[PDB]
């Protein structure tokens, strides 16, 4: 399209992806699922993965040096 | 009571890192290019 490009099909990337901001559509809720597990990772400057938010087959794991909870303020 | 008399002497009773390595995630390295000079050549011919 003029301002973007709309795709209605299963865009299977047979190689890795890269981006900066991953959004979801305004009228549809993003879902992300698998059969074994889904992993979020973050790395230090040396590339060492240091904080993991893993959703395993049974129950969630969080691995980090700290685990805060706050309010919006 | 002499029966519960207890004697004790000296004896010899003698009984953190974090790292994970992924494989790769490099970004767009060497981010510079232009499409005018070649366009100028192929529209100047
Ligand atoms: C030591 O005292 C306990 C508690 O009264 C008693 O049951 C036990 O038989 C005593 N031990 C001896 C060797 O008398």
């Amino acid at each position: 399209t003029k301002d973007g490009l709309r795709l209605e099909g299963e865009s299977e990337f047979l190689f890795p992806l890269y981006a900066k901001e991953i959004h979801s559509r305004v009228d549809s809720s993003l879902l992300l699922q698998s059969t074994q597990n889904v992993t979020v990772n973050a790395r230090n400057s040396d590339g060492e993965v240091t904080g993991r938010l893993k959703v395993g087959p049974q129950m969630v794991e969080v691995q980090s040096q700290q685990f805060q909870i706050n309010s919006r303020e | 009571d002499w029966c519960n008399v207890s004697l004790v002497d000296t004896s010899v009773p003698e009984p953190g890192i974090l790292e994970h390595d992924p494989f790769f995630c490099p970004p767009t390295e060497a981010t510079a290019r232009d499409f005018l000079a070649d366009a100028l050549v192929t529209l100047l011919v």
